[PDB]
DNA sequence: AGCAAGGTGATGCTTTAGATTTTTT
DNA sequence: TGAAAAATCTAAAGCATCACCTTGCT
């Protein structure tokens, strides 16, 4: 009690001592400051009783430079429900029995969103009770929990808690909850005295962020050949960061050769790095100047990128050793989850927000390729395995390489994340590293407790996972989920604007698309661009050329044409589903509580029945079966599960195990009692969204989407200032209006993220606000608007892919936009495109929700119903080429690959086609590189299919030739492969992969070094030599080829099983075989199979189409066309064959 | 309510593994003139008509027509719960759900006692016109299965050419192709073995293979069968269950397209 | 050092096929009386019981009490090698972990010479109680085989009548429902067919039809079958291994008590 | 031109069901001697020949020397179409990628054609020692069949001794470990049921085993087979039959390497 | 002398956890 | 080289499906 009492005060007093050091004084005199929320971390203070007590503290920066730290105390507090008619008698009890530990306790009367015949206004008495102490209110609920388990699966006075909620919610989001403190803003901070509470005002006025100090810090090591840079045995060689654009470099003089000058590194004009250099002569000296320079500057953001796992612990090691420990001098620990933190500076590594945030593909992760993505350069390229021998040769270029490192973080940390993350955080009530660390669900979880405490009601507990739950017929159910989308290609192959395409369309949809034209029209002018339709000129004649073109296009309906490649995507489909269907995680509701309202009146239009599609995996037993199996289990007593303790009593074991153990003993006995093991339904079901709940989700949603419209129009306006600005050429109005347009942007892109967000937070395992059938209904009616979209372009044209989010699909005769003159003189022309404006009156027909309630005045309890549907579709122009592959894998697991090419000969988009940085051979990256700007070539259908691949045959030229014309360098970095080992080589037993061959080679070649410790780096290719062996056996490695002759001839001698061969040339021994079958496979998929799923002949000839497309092209897609029996026979009539 | 006795039993059990593999929606109809089918795949490609007329049975009577709309995607399984030579008797009643089947062995021992559950199904009805014939090729039932899944390895389209020098089954695709040549029979007085051959005009034509190696599921059930073809009429292959009852499998042709003109 | 030698070696290749698939460990008791196995599955539901008793046996030589522990997967794969009318010979060491047995071929030409590993197992024991059945019935195997075979996809559960008339085989499911009556067979000459049947009461019992497909499993080994059962009372499925020993099939009925959901 | 024709066609059908698990493309030359096929298979570990000469068949005509790469993925299955007795007529014409087939049925009515498309091969020629072999030993097909599937689930290699005694086969594997013991019988009247034997020394030596299962599908193919070996040579295992010639592989042993010496 | 049919060998489509294909050098 | 941090991969385990000639015998 006491002992940890006084460590707690000594961590107090060592973190607000280091807060000093660095300059967060704390406040200590009457008066009022303003600042600028920097951070804000949970502690503990001192109050005028002496005792314990926690607090908050908040540090601001101030726009002079000044900064400063307050200490606002607040006690946590949970809730807890208790059965009616004895609510005094547990607060009575509850706080005689908890004396000393609850500092009040009340009754308060909070809106329930799960209560039955809660929408006329019933309401529910909880009781809130409050801590001293962060520590006191985990004792407490970790005492009153084992009482609500208890009192929940039976379902003293802990009998009478029935209930409990509020216990997840850290104390820092609380406080951001309460007071709406949210970072990024500006505050008035009044403190005058020990007695009164410090009083923290939001200021709505400025608007202005100021600058903070940031350093952005990168290190280059010692590495061992081959082996990852171990933090034992080896130091830092340099070290490089920025601050405020200046650069720093401190070189270790017992590693380095000669010295080297201050110097610039300039990639752009507009990243502009000077880096003044220091040369300490000893290591523990670099860290010593590292340490006094930051502790000189105090900067209060320190940026790295990877820092966490790699950047800081080899630091703080090589501080540890050297005497001088990280955490007494800059503030750095490894904390509890791995995260090197400080309590008084903001640490954030760039690699977060790549992974989140950034939108790039898997695979570019790295800051090269991030870079070179968003900054728009690429960083010097220097691989670590000559980067040790650049320290004694010349260090020149290493020192290019680190200042390049540390401008390419720095830069990528002040551009991109710094806006976005520092207006990502006054929407979502985190810390800003916190909000860079954990994903968007909690995020999302965050924001919907904003705006839950706004509409005051309690907060659902996290979804407990339900082990084994029974279905409704009784059986197990090891695994329940909803059909999801997914994407599949509907056609393979090139399709360019420029060749002609063959369009079989059936007239009657044109039926369907000829008197429906004015309505068309009349709808897209209606809200889409809120013009009323009596002040235009040309209705008239649009509506008419609209009739000659479909009446054109009528009379030939088979044809020849040019596409028209579109993407109909819609606008964020899934957040306009959620708005307008009125989809709450507790709208969906059962007869068993949805009848017990007061407003399931007979004609009430107050459900909406929507549809989705189940699928769950169970055994084939029924309830007897399962209750018998628990009964025999029931019987016997369970093992020790570990050997620390005896044999388990049937309240000792836990629920997963048990459950793992009852499947498992379920399993081996429907293995041999039934035919089926596993038997899996995909069913549809039907659920009742209830269209007058609480409406805290969906107008949160709504708002977040119409903030995101707003910010977006004040961006394009302060764009088009930035614009103007950089036109006539000012210092502060330039300056300003940068500023406002780059917060207008991190804002935009913020709320784009989170309204992403919504929509994977419902589906996420453990979420308060959890709904499967939310993830259901959303799926099925996408799926839906997605089909009936592939059935309206499907018959007028032809859809190349179906997507998740949008169709990608295709005359040349066909209309694409409209101008319409409008008397109005905000808006003289109006522009309107016909694709877009089918599927609008398409959705406008179909998913238009005309039962949607909104409780007008809550006084009566008078609802109006009002007819919502903000589904919209959005056409991404006439691209100029769409190229998709195929795959030999059709289902849900197809990938998303293809590629579109702008008008202008870009790469609009490219998708599936991910390079992996390591695992896949250069000979493959460099392929693909050139066939997907092959494409483009040529004029009809085979000059384009002869034109890309002349690619695979320069290849296969050189792969055929034995690379007879090229150099061994080149050959070498272009054949092999390479791989990483994650873990120790012997602890995987015997287990057979190439990894493992190479890294045994290796082993046997120089010594165990290579193995005594893990991440071993192996480059080998494969052999022929020893045939028979399989594909692992015989991946000889690269290290061989460089060293002294002897032992290569030796270990070749060895390694092929063979004593009577001559040449030990690279060519010679080679398994060119493998190789040619991976770029064969690799032709196949993007040059071979699609021209032969286009009625062209093979391109290349060297490479043979596989078996399974020799049945497909014959059972799908053949030259003849299979007849029926009703074309070419009479036909009596239907009739209905009903039951006698 | 219906009635229907047969004596051997292994002609019904063999028409209805004929049957199985390419229908599953079926609709019996049976009137004063017997039981007959007229059934449409799912595939929407071939036809099946079947009729067991009213004097093939021993004891038979018919009050009036009834349609019972089985499901052939799991039923021929319960009749072939039984023997080879076992006695049957359907039973059928006027409105309830269960369609009696009564099995009795030889040695009048064993008896068996099954019961058919009916439902709700649409389909399409085709009336069947009678027009002058022109190619019919009569052979034996097994040869005719044999070269059937004979040129099934060889690819899924099959032609069929009948002309002065006899009939020519062939196929073709990635692996080859595929001509088998049968002229007329000369010196040979049996008449399950010979074939014979009724012509107008040599005829040219081609049809889907994988549907004939679904019509060859009729091998022991009679020794007889005759292939029936036309130009632009669909192949119709007649099996003739002894001199008790027929069974007529249509096909639809497969002509070239003149999409040039 | 057990050593056992006989001269028919395809009824160990039977019993051993017959209690492959339905038990994988097994523990072989051994005494001077003759071999004893009894063991369950490991859905703790099937119950078997073997005994090969000494008087069979062609030469035995036995030394004390034996514990074994044979997972029968081992030698269900090893006596692969046995002919149709072989010698069969196992032998065992007195403090080993490894069992030989040995395959003489009727020309003493082909010797085979395998041994195999073993491992410890533990077995509960539950010993039968002796009590007196109601219904006694002797079958053939193989139409017992052929009406198992058949209702095995009709439904799930057999339901079992037994009364003066004779045994009744009914069974329900999503097919429909059928039953199968078996009368007695008293006009004979010949016993290896002939079916009879012994009463006290008309029983009506209920049993899961997989455990009855691992049951028949044994069809070569006897030209009989016995099935012994009465009111909440397991079937014994009696299998008589020559005139020398019986293997026993104990199957606890299936009761299926739902709580109405 | 190339025109062969055959009445005993089932023995290539034969030869085909032998190898079409083991090569997926083979190389034919003929000459004035016949046909020979001396292959390397796909894993380039053992050697295989086929002898198909001049005078076994029944009817031999070649102009010139050639060669010729034929799939057996394709004219394997397409040897299917035969029965037990039909004649097969072979043509491999000068410049042409198509050979054909005949196919006559011996009903004198049905005849049929096919036409195959071939591909280059080049592999390279390994040349062929005579060497004499220690232990030659001739024993019916059936029982070396027999041996090889039944040795096939004990392990991945197989041992095989030679000695005054006899012929001793061994394998080990996780399940256990087993040898066989074969004698000589020297008092039958059947030559073909007959064993015999010819020693000079003692032989010793270990093997792969799967792959002898693989090559032990030419069982149907001729009724005694005759293993030579002695040390440090391949063992040649050759069917011969009284009338068709001999089908002959050369199997290099096992590396026999100390991984840790 | 081939049928009932199925059964173990092959083959193709889910699936679900953690290593790996991912960061840092 | 440690890592769950974190959500996308992906490869071993999973399970459904095809396939014909081999144990009794008509
Ligand atoms: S849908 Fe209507 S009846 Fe159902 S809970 Fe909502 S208001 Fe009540």
């Amino acid at each position: 009690s006491s002992v940890s009492a006084l460590k707690r005060l000594e961590r107090s007093q060592w973190t607000d001592k280091m807060d000093l050091r660095f300059g967060f004084e704390r406040l200590k005199e009457p008066g009022e400051k303003t600042g600028w929320l920097i951070n804000m971390h949970p502690t503990e203070i001192l109050d005028e009783d002496k005792r314990l007590g926690s607090a908050v503290d908040y540090y601001f920066i101030q726009d002079d430079g000044s900064r400063f730290k307050v200490a606002l105390p607040y006690k946590p507090y949970f809730y807890i429900a208790t059965r009616k008619g004895c609510e005094r008698e547990v607060s009575s009890f509850l706080s005689k029995k908890f004396q000393g530990k609850i500092a009040k306790v009340e009754t308060v009367p909070k809106e329930d969103l799960d209560l039955p015949n809660h929408l006329v206004g019933l309401k529910r008495n909880y009781i809130r009770l409050s801590f001293h102490t962060v520590e006191d209110l985990v004792k407490v609920r970790k005492e009153i929990s084992p009482a609500v388990k208890k009192n929940r699966e039976q379902d003293d006075q802990l009998d009478n808690i029935v209930d409990m909620r509020e216990y997840d919610v850290p104390y820092h989001i609380r406080l951001s909850i309460d007071l709406k403190i949210h970072v990024a803003h500006w505050y008035n901070v009044r403190y005058r005295g020990n007695a009164f509470p410090v009083e923290i005002t939001r200021r709505d006025d400025l608007v202005e962020r100021p600058d903070p100090v940031v350093l952005a810090f990168a290190i280059a090591t010692t590495k061992l050949p081959l082996k990852f840079p171990d933090a034992e045995t080896d130091q830092i060689m340099m070290i490089s960061y920025m601050i405020d654009g200046q650069g720093y470099l401190i070189t270790n003089r017992e590693i380095v050769s000669e010295d080297i000058e201050d110097f610039e590194f300039t990639p752009k004009p507009e990243y502009e790095g000077p880096f003044c250099v220091f040369n300490e002569p000893d290591e523990a000296h670099l860290i010593q100047r590292w340490f006094e320079h930051v502790q000189e500057t105090k900067p209060t953001i320190m940026v790295t990128y990877n820092g966490d796992f790699f950047d800081w612990p080899f630091v703080e090691a090589r501080a540890a050793v050297h005497g001088l420990s990280m955490q007494q001098e800059i503030g750095f620990q490894k904390d509890s989850q791995g995260e090197y933190k400080a309590p008084q500076c903001i640490h954030m590594d760039c690699l977060r927000w790549v992974k989140r945030d950034s939108y790039l593909p898997v695979g570019s992760h790295n800051l090269k390729a991030a870079a070179k993505a968003k900054l728009g350069y690429d960083p010097v390229e220097l691989d670590p395995e000559d980067m040790c021998r650049m320290a004694t040769e010349q260090p020149q270029t290493l020192a290019t390489y680190s200042v390049s490192d540390a401008v390419a973080t720095y830069y990528l940390y002040m551009k991109y994340v710094h806006p976005f993350i520092f207006a990502l955080c006054t929407i979502i009530p985190m810390e800003p590293d916190e909000v860079l660390r954990k994903g968007s669900g909690t995020l999302c979880e965050a924001l919907l407790m904003v705006q839950a405490f706004h509409a005051n009601i309690i907060f659902p507990n996290k979804q407990e996972q339900e082990f084994n739950k029974l279905t409704d017929d009784g059986h197990v159910l090891d695994s329940e989920t909803y059909v999801g989308g997914h994407v599949e290609a509907l056609e393979s192959g090139v399709f360019r604007s420029d060749i002609p395409c063959r369009f079989r369309m059936n007239p009657a949809a044109f039926d369907f698309l000829l008197q429906r034209v004015e309505k068309t029209l009349r709808h897209a002018l209606e809200e889409e661009e809120k013009v009323p339709v009596e002040q235009v000129t040309n209705f008239e004649e649009v509506c008419d050329e609209i009739k000659s073109k479909l009446a054109s296009l009528k009379d030939v309906p088979s044809r020849i044409e040019c596409p028209l490649i579109y993407h109909l995507d819609v606008g964020a489909m899934y957040p306009n589903i959620i708005l307008t269907n009125r989809l709450q995680p507790s709208a969906m509701v059962d007869e068993a509580t949805c009848a017990a309202c007061d407003f399931n009146k007979p004609g009430a239009n107050c459900q909406r029945k929507m549809a989705w599609q189940w699928r769950g995996e169970f055994m084939p037993a029924s309830r007897s079966e399962y209750h018998r199996i628990q009964h025999q289990l029931e019987s016997e007593k369970f093992p020790p599960l570990f050997p620390e303790g005896p044999a388990r009593a049937f309240h000792e074991l836990s629920r997963e195990e048990q459950a793992k153990y009852e499947k498992r003993r379920l399993a081996d006995y429907c293995r041999k009692a039934y035919k089926k093991i596993h038997i899996t339904k995909v069913e549809e079901r039907l659920t009742t969204i209830c269209q007058r709940e609480n409406s805290f989700y969906v107008d949160t949603v709504r708002a977040f989407r119409d903030r995101r419209y707003e910010f977006k129009g004040l961006h394009k306006v302060w764009k088009k200032k930035l614009s103007a600005a950089v036109e006539v050429g000012d210092a502060a109005e330039v300056k300003r209006c940068k500023n406002m347009e780059v917060l207008y942007d991190s804002l935009q892109l913020a709320h784009k993220c989170i309204l992403n967000s919504f929509y994977g937070y419902v589906m996420r395992k453990g979420a308060r606000w959890y709904s499967m059938e939310m993830a259901g209904i959303v799926c099925f009616t996408g799926a839906n608007i997605i089909t009936q979209a592939r059935e309206l372009i499907e018959q007028i044209g032809r859809p190349l892919e179906l997507d998740t989010d949008g169709i990608w699909c295709v005359p040349n005769s066909f209309p694409e936009n409209f101008v319409f003159k409008t008397t109005n003189v905000k808006k003289p022309k109006v522009t309107i495109s016909y694709p877009g404006a089918m599927l609008n009156i398409m959705v406008k027909e179909g998913f238009t929700n005309d039962q949607y309630q909104e409780l007008a005045e809550p006084s009566s309890l008078t609802y109006v119903t009002r007819s919502e549907n903000s589904i919209f579709f959005e056409v991404d122009g006439p691209y100029l080429a769409m190229i998709l592959p195929a795959s030999k894998e059709e289902g849900k697991k197809l990938k998303k690959r293809y590629a579109v090419f702008n008008e202008d000969g870009s790469l609009a988009e490219l998708k599936g086609f991910e390079v992996k940085r390591r695992g896949e051979l250069q000979l493959i990256k460099i392929f693909q590189s050139s066939v997907f700007e092959a494409f483009l070539k040529g004029s009809t259908l085979e000059e384009v299919y002869g034109s890309v691949a002349k690619v695979a045959d320069y290849w296969l030229d050189v792969l055929y030739s034995k690379a007879a014309n090229m150099p061994d360098s080149e050959l070498f970095e272009l054949i092999s492969e390479n791989r990483s080992m994650s873990r120790k080589l012997e602890d995987y037993g015997e287990q057979k992969s190439t990894s493992i061959s190479t890294a045994k080679r290796l082993a046997e070649f120089l010594g165990d070094q290579m193995v005594k410790d893990a991440g071993l780096s192996c480059r080998y290719i494969i052999s022929r030599k020893p045939e028979g062996s399989p594909v692992t056996e015989r991946a000889i490695p690269l290290a061989i080829f460089q060293a002294e002759p002897t032992v290569r001839k030796h270990f070749l001698r060895k390694w092929l099983k063979s004593s009577s061969l001559q040449d030990f040339d690279i060519r010679a021994i080679l398994d060119w075989d493998y190789y040619i079958e991976r770029l064969g496979s690799a032709i196949q998929k993007i040059i071979t199979i699609p021209a032969a799923l286009q009625q062209v002949k093979n391109p290349v000839p060297r490479v043979k189409h596989p078996d399974w497309l020799h049945k497909k092209l014959l059972e799908k897609n053949d030259v003849y066309k299979q007849k029926k029996i009703s074309e070419l026979f009479t036909l009596e009539g239907r009739r209905q064959v009903t039951m006698a | 309510m219906f009635e229907a006795r047969l004596v051997q039993g292994s002609i019904l059990k063999k028409v209805l593994e004929a049957l199985k593999d390419l229908i599953n929606e079926a609709c019996w109809d049976i009137s004063s003139s017997g039981v007959n089918l007229q059934s449409m795949d799912s595939s929407h490609v071939s036809l099946v008509q079947l009729t067991l007329r009213s004097e093939g049975f021993d004891t038979y009577r018919c009050d009036r027509n009834l349609a019972m709309g089985v499901n052939l995607t799991s039923m021929s399984k319960i009749l072939k719960c039984a023997g080879n030579e076992d006695i049957i008797t359907l039973r059928a009643e006027d409105n309830a759900d269960t369609l009696a089947l009564v099995f009795e062995a030889p040695n009048q021992e064993k008896v068996s006692d099954y019961e058919m559950k009916l439902m709700d199904l649409d389909v399409e009805q085709l009336g069947i016109p009678e027009q002058e014939y022109s190619c019919v090729v009569k052979m034996p039932s097994g040869e005719f299965a044999r070269i059937c899944r004979d040129l099934s390895h060889i690819g899924d389209a099959v032609v069929i050419s009948c002309a002065k020098d006899g009939v020519k089954f062939s196929a073709s695709g990635e692996l080859g192709n595929g001509n088998i040549k049968l002229s007329q029979t000369s010196n040979v007085d049996k008449e399950e073995e010979a074939v014979t051959i009724e012509m107008n005009e040599p005829v040219q034509l081609t049809f889907a293979l994988r549907y004939l190696n679904f019509f060859t599921k009729a091998t022991p059930l009679s020794s007889t069968v005759t292939l029936s073809m036309s130009a632009d009429v669909p192949l119709v292959v007649e099996y003739k269950i002894a001199d008790m009852g027929h069974l007529k499998y249509y096909l639809a042709p497969k002509i070239e397209d003149e999409e040039g003109s």
